[PDB]
């Protein structure tokens, strides 16, 4: 329980884009209250081999950060859409059609004109004006927030516990939220 | 597919090897011989596993579409309906699934 | 300066403009028009604004520093966590009432000594946070008094391990040791996981220092945390604890290059065009 704990699995909130709070993986537990030492020892080696994978998965995939579940992810640490620039082939020459029309020709329908060899091409930035920060998506909640294997739980002095497992806890208030 | 879950899924045979693979080779050789009179087949769990990658996308895509007629025409003895059967980018349509 | 209790007291008590008492020289440079930028900005004021600044300059007004001296003390008590931020108005009126009952030339000098004393004590705490050593060295050396200094076998591995044990708490300012009942512990960060049990680990490693399925997983958690602070010559090569400390240094280095490999494979699997569900599972099964 302290040596081979149960991992705290994180609850996502798709609206705020943050983790709600982590509770232990109670729903994937395996029942060896009817097993003996030939099989309790084999299941406890699977509880511990899983916890080695989750520490290995967090060392590969989770971003190194001080506060677990921060409230505003920076724009450099959030996956952002960076598309290719949009290449716009402009259909009509503007000042070559105000000279045909002033000369008396009625243009209708639609190089693309037979009376103009000129062709304008415009290249526009597709991405946003400012990089987005504040909340991670679903796919970055999968990469980060690997379930926390919390060895020797709650052994410290108060205030050095994971309070960000709790779904009521504001980090910048250091208090649990209420109904008002 | 989850690396977390493979130790206890393979132990309980939720995702792993078939009984021709995780059993000892003497017991598979026993169960093939005595199968006609003492079957050991339903005593061992065989995991069937659905693939996660390169089968079904996660993007916005409808299963069934609805196609309004582009040009309909009603005669006294017949009725005509002209459609646009648009199959979008990176899709396949078996025409057995199409009907009016 | 943003964490200075007298700079913060000047941003809460002193005016945001140029009065002729706190800023006498800066307003005499403007009255006498010897300012570099806009010298003639004082001649272009009405007599109500222009003569009222000349009178406050040739004979300035006295003021009370007492509300500014006490507010520098209150804003340092609220910063070194001595009071709550909700008690910042309660203890401010409590201290202003005490320096009003007992006001003297001694006390106003003693408040002037104490607002220089709390500038130091705020900076001394913030240096001690970034160093992060004084609360941990006195409680790890208190742990090592309990553990014996002479193991029977493998003393060369034991005295370099406990010297590398002092290297984690020194070269990580967030890490700490403490006591909770009998045993001592080690958190790798404030309010973080990976808490090893020192009294259970050193009663497990005792009897394994010269051995050359039997380790508690917090001892292996200790051998994972002590691994980047252990050289190849700090412990042996054939010893089972020394064989694992090299094996855990390779596991950290492989997890450090599987981290950079993960950021490469998933970057070129989005642009090439794949399932974003399966790009993130086939990569880990390739890396784990």
């Amino acid at each position: 329980s302290k040596e081979i704990p149960t991992p705290y699995m994180w609850s996502y909130q798709p609206q705020m884009g943050l983790a709600a709070g982590a509770a232990q993986d109670y729903s994937t537990r395996i029942n060896y209250m009817s097993a003996g030492p030939h099989m309790i020892s084999r299941v406890n080696g699977i509880r511990a081999h899983r916890n080695r994978i989750l520490l290995e998965q967090a060392a590969i995939t989770t971003t190194p950060r001080n506060n677990l579940n921060p409230r505003s992810w920076p724009a450099a640490l959030v996956y952002q859409e960076s598309p290719a620039p949009t290449t716009v082939v402009l259909p009509r020459d503007a000042q070559a059609e105000v000279q045909m029309t002033n000369s008396g020709a009625q243009l209708a329908g639609g190089g693309r004109p037979s009376f103009t060899p000129r062709q304008a091409i415009l290249t526009l930035q597709t991405s946003s004006s400012e990089p987005r920060s504040g909340g991670i998506g679903t796919l970055q909640f999968i990469e980060e927030f690997v379930p926390s294997v919390y060895f020797n739980p709650f052994s410290g002095p108060p205030g050095h516990y994971p309070d960000q497992f709790i779904p009521n806890f504001d980090a910048v208030k250091d208090s649990a939220d209420g109904y008002d | 597919a989850t690396p977390s879950m493979m130790p206890q899924w393979s132990y309980m045979h939720i995702s792993g090897q078939d009984a021709s693979e995780y059993l000892s080779p003497g017991l598979v050789q026993f169960a093939r011989a005595t199968e006609t009179y003492f079957s050991l087949n339903n005593k061992f769990r065989n995991p069937t596993v659905a693939p996660t990658h390169d089968v079904t996308t996660d993007r916005s895509q409808r299963l069934t579409l609805r196609f309004i007629p582009v040009d309909r025409e009603d005669t006294a003895y017949s009725y005509k309906a002209r459609f646009t059967l648009a199959v979008g980018d990176n899709r396949v349509l078996d025409m057995a699934s199409t009907y009016f | 300066d943003a964490t200075d209790p007298a700079v913060r007291a000047a941003l809460q008590s002193q005016p945001s403009g140029l009065n002729s008492t706190d800023d006498w020289r800066q307003v005499m440079d403007r009255i006498m028009s010897l300012t570099a930028r806009n010298p003639d900005a004082f001649r272009q004021q009405p007599q109500a604004n222009r003569l009222s600044a000349i009178l406050e300059a040739v004979v300035p007004a006295r003021a009370n520093p007492t509300h500014e001296k006490v507010l520098a003390i209150v804003n340092a008590l609220a910063e070194n966590r001595a009071i709550r931020p909700d008690e910042a108005g309660l203890v401010y009126d409590a201290l202003l009432q005490r320096v009003a009952r007992y006001n003297s030339g001694n006390v106003q000098t003693n408040l002037d000594r104490l607002v220089g004393d709390v500038r130091e004590a705020v900076a001394q705490r913030e240096r001690a946070q970034q160093q992060g050593n004084l609360g941990s060295m006195v409680a790890l050396n208190a742990f090592l008094s309990t553990q014996p200094a002479n193991v029977p076998r493998g003393q060369e591995d034991y005295t370099n391990f406990v010297s590398a044990l002092r290297l984690m708490v020194t070269e990580t300012p967030q890490s700490e040791v403490y006591q909770s009942g009998p045993d001592y512990f080690f958190q790798t960060s404030r309010q973080g996981l990976q808490t090893v049990n020192l009294s259970q680990a050193f009663k497990n490693l005792q009897g394994l220092w010269g051995v050359r399925s039997l380790l508690t997983p917090n001892s292996r958690l200790l051998l994972l945390l002590i691994a980047p602070f252990t050289d190849s010559g700090s412990v042996s090569r054939d010893t089972y604890l020394g064989h694992l400390l090299t094996l855990y240094r390779e596991a950290i280095g492989q997890a450090h290059v599987d981290e950079h490999t993960f950021q490469e494979i998933t970057s070129v699997s989005r642009a090439l065009g794949q399932e974003d569900t399966g790009s993130l599972e086939a990569t880990l099964n390739y890396l784990l």
